[PDB]
């Protein structure tokens, strides 16, 4: 039965890089597609990354590309996403999910509890008017 | 990407009613339809797949209908454990693309706003 359970996301300074983790179970992991998806205060769902069984092939969306980094280990599986260059755009509550079927092009099984990322110092500081 | 949208935004009915909610794609996206419910505080949960299929163990009282462009989800009775915000969700092409959501919601006091 999926258990995806996800920890490491906290505050973070602007600049700043994360490691979320997710750990997956009753299921062979190592068959699966996985993904991880996010949700914005006051926004609907974008799908970040996904990763191909193997730790083959990996792809992002446009939005993240080089600042986030996907990575499985298949010998505990588990997930990672590293996320470098912290932006404010990132804050959201993070999702790790299963791919229904082994495949990119699939709607999502089973979603994990959801860890928050909050990319905030003090909003914004400007004085010149 | 692929634009999905959500008709509509937010509603709000009663126990035992029967409720629609549009999900429109800008390709044609054969029918590669996911539909999710997300109680506050919850993950989404797979409803529908494959524009028709429900997940299992899905009542059979969320339905999902349509192919191309237009799609349809049909709740036939209100329930209150459906309180939530409904998701659709192409599988077409990457970026995999969320529609905007439609939150369903019970009457609630304020003049069902009708003026």
């Amino acid at each position: 039965e999926v258990h995806l359970l996800e920890s490491g996301g906290n505050l973070v300074q602007p600049g700043g890089s994360l490691r979320l983790s997710c750990a997956a179970s009753g299921f062979t992991f190592n068959i699966f597609v996985m993904s991880w998806v996010r949700q914005a205060p006051g926004k609907g769902l974008e799908w970040v990354s996904g990763v191909f069984g193997s730790g083959g092939n990996t792809d992002y969306a446009d939005a993240v590309k080089g600042r986030f980094t996907i990575t499985r280990d298949n010998s505990k599986n588990t997930l990672y996403l590293q996320m470098n260059s912290l932006r404010a755009e990132d804050t959201a509550i993070y999702y790790c999910a299963k791919h229904r079927v082994s495949y990119v092009l699939t709607g999502f099984d089973s979603w994990g509890q959801g860890t928050l990322v909050t990319v905030s110092s003090g909003s914004a500081s400007a004085p010149t008017l | 990407d692929i634009q999905m949208t959500q008709s509509p935004s937010s509603l709000s009915a009663s126990v035992g009613d029967r409720v629609t909610i549009t999900c429109q794609a800008s390709q044609d996206i054969s029918n590669y339809l996911a539909w999710y419910q997300q109680k506050p505080g919850k993950a989404p949960e797979l409803r529908i797949y494959d524009a028709s299929n429900l997940e299992t163990g899905v009542p059979s009282r969320f339905s999902g209908s349509g192919s191309g462009t237009d799609f349809t989800f049909t709740i036939s009775s209100l329930q209150p454990e459906d309180i939530a915000t409904y998701y659709c969700q192409q599988y077409q092409n990457l970026p995999l693309t969320f529609g905007p959501g439609t939150k369903v919601d019970i009457k609630r006091t304020v003049a069902a706003p009708s003026v």
